[PDB]
């Protein structure tokens, strides 16, 4: 029964893995890296991106 | 229009400033704009076609 | 030469380039520096930064 104390720590570590994971989708965007944005986009239109 | 003529340009420094002052060209447009700012970025496989 | 306006020649050159895929055959103009090592720096190498 001990999973269920288990359970309690993989959520959590699943949550977290989660938002990491989150990170590389480019929602919509040209790349999912902040850097790479601004100097292949002029700032007049990066800040749509 | 029907050659499409491409060429595959590598291995070497690209300055495209060269092409904005050169036959005072009356348009141009990128897609991808930053025509100031192409020249910091390096590129891979670059291919142009006339 | 009479069609002024219409259907006077034009010449359009279209160049594609690819993203920072792999190691950059081509390259715009910029100065290289000399690394450092174990030193929180700005760095910006073949267009990462």
């Amino acid at each position: 029964a001990l999973g269920k104390l288990q359970d309690v720590v993989n959520h959590n570590a699943q949550a977290l893995n989660t938002l990491v994971k989150q990170l590389s989708s480019k929602f919509g965007a040209i790349s999912s890296v902040l850097n790479d944005i601004f100097s292949r986009l002029d700032p007049p239109e990066a800040e749509v991106q | 229009v029907y050659a499409w003529n491409r060429k595959r340009i590598s291995n070497c420094v690209a300055d495209y400033s060269v092409l904005y002052n050169l036959a005072p060209f009356f348009t141009f447009k990128c897609y991808g704009v930053s025509p100031t700012k192409l020249n910091d970025l390096c590129f891979t496989n670059v291919y142009a076609d006339s | 030469p009479t069609y002024g306006v219409g259907h006077q020649p034009y010449r359009v050159v279209v160049l594609s380039f690819e993203l920072l895929h792999a190691p950059a055959t081509v390259c715009g103009p910029k100065k290289s520096t000399n690394l450092v090592k174990n030193k929180c720096v700005n760095f910006n190498f073949n267009g990462l930064k």
